[PDB]
């Protein structure tokens, strides 16, 4: 039986690592968004 | 001069400010729309002609309360810019109250506090109130008492603050965000007046015999006694009590700066006939361990130093009298080095009655503020709850994904239990 | 303003949601045609965390209906208030999932969901301050499972700050509609581990029981089952929706009832149900409330809480209530049953009051409990998985549609360390 | 005063602009016959910008007919707002250019140039303070690409200081409609690069994908692609004929938007664009006009914007607006998509407002976008007349009337330069 973990964390790790190129690559160019402004926070002295 | 200002954070602090302004209009004579058809000046700005703006301000992370607020028969009262509002709710969260939510809104609190302060000319200090259960009033409270420490300084910072009860209490996250709000209000508070709801309640059940009180009545005698609290500086008495002065007799060390006050006669109005009201028996009355407002047994603390706020029809003489037999009595001790412990300030005016409110008219009214020992054993049980819950690392996680760490858990753990060793060894025999 | 976005997935979830938001608009006072007629200005005043203001003074739900047959799209959309929807957020293919998790989670849903990425994106960018989104979705299909839970996976991929709701009605061995429910439940409720902020269990068998013995319907439909997760929903957010005494935004359940991350499944309830018959010999009070709150009757998972622990306990009440004596009822439930709450959290039970009742009641509760007894209604779904799985029966379907055997191995692994883990805390 | 001169080639050319006549005339309120009966006094200030003042209160379009086949004309004129036209505006062969860039530039165009080119002047001489011209046309017959080529040069050693606008159907690989729609599309782009200042690229492919998503239209014919047409057209002068908080005439964003003389193909849309039953529960906003012309699909070319970079973008505004909303909104599009617009280029937007909206619209947009999409839309018409032209295809019939292979040899190199300068400037 403890073949079938170390098969389950392998294929645990190999989905990880999948997972995360597939995530590298999205990131590198963000979709397309519009949305409101959020304006920024006036400045008060202090 | 001789001003305050109110602050106001949380849904606890918001509705408890909502009563003591409708009681504070009450008594000034001033309408709900600000038109009043001299003493006024402490709490209210004149602006203009015929217009008195509250020296308040009003705090959340969540827009209900506020914007009730906002839409109440008060609305006319506050401008809208003294009423600062977030958009995401702390949650009950000291972390999302104390860095996430509260980061982003406290610099235009604190613009308005100053825009507040240079108005008035002789500014006494601050009234906070807040609740230690909640997120918002814990972490925001927290960080807004430590940003006018550091900006103000020298000025007097009183809080009102509602204490988790022992048994009555409305949140599960609830003594982390106790332990932590207490852990920098140790040091950036002057006096913490202490209240818990389980105890209003009582005093409701028996006083009051009200069967089913909800908030509104808290808030009620919140109001009365922080009125009480300041109507020594709002009028005229014979024994005047000021903030400074309040904190001198009250405070014996600088840490030691929560006590407990409580609020006689507080009757119903078919109760109210068949007694006869004297200054005797409410200052009895005022010891009576079933008359304080926190859940806590004064028989096993030990008193070190009471301040007795009368108002109405009261002569010094009888509050002398009535203070001798309090010393006689041996169920009421007090620490061996304080030889004297009363404060004593007496007060023409009498209370007024909120119309619709539960209590009754009454010719005289003591706020007593005793700083005793007793809440060492409220911190205590707390404290217990705070490590029973801490020892499995349960919530843990909803405090340290939003900017915190573990290790000021521990540094709040162990500054609490200093802080019952401090009480306990201030309240040993020499 | 702390808006919520709604998304139904599959036949179940998409009934379930135009019920949810026929409920709603009852209490907004929307009209089927999506105009405001309501009486008070409540009604309004925090009218953007469900709705978005449409040109003509009238009120579109900020809803998105998905499905992968084009059929329960028309009933949803033929019905009652199914006009007030706006039409571009009705997503469906034309295939289905045929009870295919592999289907609805990697080939087909997978194809279509690139659409419901884009609607809920510009639906969060529409609105101001989102706080987080609700889904309902089956776990016996494979549209609803399977595509609804890709869906949360992207959802807190895009929102990783954001709280994840999911109405979800689990398999139950009893009323069991399909075959490979079970292989549904497990494979969803692996990334329902992780992937959902808090998830709500729910089952056909304790709501046909409460239309059994506590409604005392005869025939009950499933409009009935529909609008009891309607009402628990709308009671959930009301404290969002309107004010009250002392107000509890989602963020602060899940706060108060998540003491670690993977422990947010609840079973939801809620108070009062009573029938025609027996309407006029019941008391209208608080403690009663309570009671039927916090017997095993009530609940809407078929879990007994007497089997397990309380971990945490929600209470969301609505009108017009005295805070004392609600505390001190949660203190006698606390105080009575020691034994069947969780020793080392200290009040187990938060509290929160809404002052605005349902419409048709002057006084409501919603029970939301953690409990460890949730841990058997992931055992008997773990052992009809384990049945069908050592004989590999059905898994030619999964197999064929692109999955693998280990998949289903992991996904038992991760339900089993979950009832573990309940186990344990429940000690 | 700023007047323009209309010039129409080609079936397509024509069509579109007997829509845009129509439209026109709807915004300034001239019934069929061509006299004045609107309301507003708006109207007739700037009236001289596309028409002139007849005898007896009457109004005639500055508009030039151009075709080779005489039932293009016969049917503008049949139809409806048809006999407004100057009726020797009206110049026609008798052949027709029989889909040849050959014929309709060289053989049986030239001896038409002659009576066009005197039409021209005749209506530039008698206009106050010309500006510029519009020719409509498409790249894929003989008539429209070959002979507007051929008169857009003329007009330019004629006229070389005045503005140059065309607006220009070019092929789609999905809707082709004739064979050698890659040669009269190559010649004709050859010419539009140095021979005209502003080019509206459309093309039916986009107009099609509009009128299937967007507009949710069943049947679209060739009169709702030709009004979308139109929309734009009015849109991109509707500061020239209206007042407004900001005025943008041609010349300014043609300053706005061509950074390099060669880059002037511009990727046209409007917003706001409705479907009948969806425009119900639309809000009518700048934010939802914003999100509209910036979406990919809204485009009026088959090239995804995602697929390249902003060069400079135009939003010219109608109705009365916010002048905060609408360049905050302009601000945020060029923030949080800071990947699709070009670094070395700051405030990317050239923004333009104006007061009157569209008949039926209470505020319009009119997007205008010069992108670098525009190379893929050019390659694939340089692959495809790769394709044809290396085995001789279809070369016998140009060569038969004076052309050469070395003028399909530059066209060809200038139609890869300028894709290569457009690669260049994308970075
Ligand atoms: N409480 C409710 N349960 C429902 C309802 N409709 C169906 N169900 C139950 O849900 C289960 C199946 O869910 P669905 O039929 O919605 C399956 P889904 O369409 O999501 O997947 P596919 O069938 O593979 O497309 C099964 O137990 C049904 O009896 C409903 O309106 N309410
Ligand atoms: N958007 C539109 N495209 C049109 C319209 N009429 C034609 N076309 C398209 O134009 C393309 C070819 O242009 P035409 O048919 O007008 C050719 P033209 O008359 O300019 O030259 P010859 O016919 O060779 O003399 C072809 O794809 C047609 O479908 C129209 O009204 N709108
Ligand atoms: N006496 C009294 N206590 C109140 C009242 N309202 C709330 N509280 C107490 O406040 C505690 C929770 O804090 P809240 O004020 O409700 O919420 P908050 O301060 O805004 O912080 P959040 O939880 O993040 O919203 C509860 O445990 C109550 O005991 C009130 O009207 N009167
Ligand atoms: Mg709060
Ligand atoms: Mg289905
Ligand atoms: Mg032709």
């Amino acid at each position: 039986g403890d073949q079938r973990k170390q098969m389950l964390q392998k294929y645990k790790e190999e989905k990880q690592l999948q997972k995360l190129k597939e995530q590298r690559e999205k990131a590198k160019r963000g979709i397309f968004k519009v949305g409101r402004y959020r304006p920024d926070m006036p400045c008060f002295l202090l | 001069m001789r001003e305050c200002i109110s602050i106001h954070v949380g849904q606890a602090g918001v509705q408890i400010g909502n009563a003591c302004w409708e009681l504070y209009c009450l008594e000034h004579g001033i309408q709900p729309d600000g038109q009043m058809p001299d003493s006024f000046n402490t709490f209210f700005s004149e602006t203009g002609a015929g217009k008195h703006v509250p020296r308040a301000v009003f705090v959340d992370l969540e827009p209900t309360v506020i914007d009730e607020v906002r839409t109440g028969t008060y609305r006319q009262l506050f401008h809208p810019e003294q009423l600062i509002t977030g958009k995401e709710d702390a949650a009950n969260n000291y972390a999302r109250g104390h860095y996430t939510i509260g980061k982003e809104i406290i610099d235009l609190v604190l613009d308005r506090i100053r825009k507040l302060a240079d108005q008035c000319t002789g500014l006494q200090g601050f009234l906070v109130f807040h609740s230690f259960g909640g997120g918002t009033g814990s972490g925001f409270t927290s960080l807004l008492m430590e940003r006018l420490s550091v900006d103000y300084g020298k000025k007097s910072k009183l809080e009102f603050s509602i204490y988790p009860a022992p048994q009555v209490s409305t949140a599960v996250v609830e003594p982390y965000n106790s332990i932590l709000t207490t852990h920098t209000t140790l040091e950036h508070s002057d006096c913490a007046f202490m209240v818990d709801n389980e105890a209003i309640y009582d005093i409701c059940r028996r006083n009051l015999d009200i069967e089913r009180p909800t908030y509104t009545n808290l808030n009620r005698l919140i109001s009365q006694i922080v009125s009480s609290i300041t109507a020594s500086l709002r009028f005229d008495g014979a024994l005047n009590v000021d903030l400074t002065e309040f904190q001198t007799n009250l405070v014996p060390y600088p840490r030691i700066h929560f006590p407990l006050a409580t609020y006689a006669p507080v009757i119903s109005a078919e109760k109210a006939y068949h007694e006869q009201l004297s200054v005797a028996e409410i200052t009895n009355a005022c010891f009576e361990p079933a008359n304080q407002m926190v859940k806590c047994d004064p028989r096993h603390g030990k008193y070190m130093a009471c301040c007795l706020l009368y108002r109405g029809d009261v002569v010094p003489k009888d509050v002398n009298a009535a203070i001798a037999t309090i010393k006689t009595k041996r169920s009421i001790q007090f620490v061996d080095w304080c030889p004297t412990g009363f404060k004593v300030g007496i007060n023409y005016q009498p209370p007024t009655v909120v119309p619709g409110g539960d209590l009754a008219k009454v010719q005289r009214a003591v706020c007593m503020l005793s700083n005793t020992t007793a809440i060492a054993e409220a911190w205590a049980r707390l404290d217990h709850k705070f490590d029973l819950m801490y020892a499995k690392r349960a919530f843990v996680h909803w405090y340290v994904g939003e900017g915190m760490e573990e290790g000021e858990f521990s540094e709040a753990r162990e500054d609490m239990a200093a802080l019952e060793k401090d009480y306990e060894e201030v309240g040993v025999d020499s | 303003m702390r808006e919520i976005v709604h998304i139904q997935a599959g036949q179940c979830g998409n009934q379930i949601g135009a019920k949810f938001w026929e409920v709603i608009s009852d209490e907004h006072g929307i009209d089927p045609t999506g105009s405001y007629h309501g009486d008070s200005d409540l009604q309004l005043e925090r009218i953007n965390v469900y709705y978005n203001e449409a040109a003509g003074n009238k009120y579109v739900p900020r809803a998105i209906l998905v499905d992968l047959e084009p059929g329960t799209m028309d009933s949803v959309r033929s019905g009652p208030f199914g006009q007030i929807f706006r039409p571009d957020n009705f997503v469906f293919g034309q295939s289905g999932a045929g009870n295919n998790w592999a289907k609805g989670h990697y080939t087909e849903g997978a194809e279509l969901v690139d659409s419901v990425l884009d609607v809920v994106r510009k639906e969060s960018e529409s609105c101001d301050c989102l706080q987080g989104f609700q889904l309902t979705h089956s776990l016996g299909g494979g549209t609803g499972s399977g595509m609804g839970t890709l869906l949360i996976s992207k959802i807190r991929e895009e929102y990783p700050d954001r709280i994840m709701n999911t109405f979800s009605v689990v398999p139950s061995p009893k009323v069991s509609d399909t075959v490979v429910e079970p292989y549904n439940a497990t494979l969803s409720v692996h990334q329902l581990v992780e992937n959902t902020d808090e998830t709500y269990c729910i089952d056909n068998e304790a709501l046909y029981d409460i239309c059994f013995r506590t409604l005392k319907l005869t025939t009950p439909t499933y409009g009935d089952l529909n609008h009891l997760v309607s009402a628990t929903m709308s009671g959930v957010t009301t404290c969002l929706r309107f004010p009250g005494q002392l107000n509890a935004d989602l963020r602060k359940l899940a706060v108060n009832m998540v003491p670690f991350p993977r422990l947010h499944f609840f079973m939801p309830g809620f108070a009062p149900l009573t029938s025609r018959g027996s309407q006029q010999y019941r008391a209208l009070t608080v403690p009663e409330l309570t009671q039927q709150m916090f017997d095993a009757k009530n609940m809407m998972a078929a879990c007994d809480p007497r089997h397990g622990r309380y971990l945490t306990v929600a209470a969301v009440f609505r009108g017009r209530m005295s805070m004392k004596e609600v505390d001190e009822q949660m203190l006698n439930v606390q105080n009575k049953n020691s034994s069947y709450f969780v020793e080392w959290i200290p009040n187990n039970v938060k509290t929160a009051v809404c002052d605005i009742p349902p419409r048709g009641l002057k006084m409501s509760a919603t029970f939301i409990g953690n409990s460890t007894a949730i841990q058997e209604l992931f055992k008997r779904i773990s052992e009809q998985f384990t049945a069908m799985f050592r004989r590999k029966a059905f898994l030619h379907w999964y197999t064929g549609e692109g999955m693998d055997e280990m998949e289903f191995t992991e996904a038992e692994s991760n339900m089993n360390d979950l009832v573990s883990e309940y186990q344990q805390y429940q000690d």
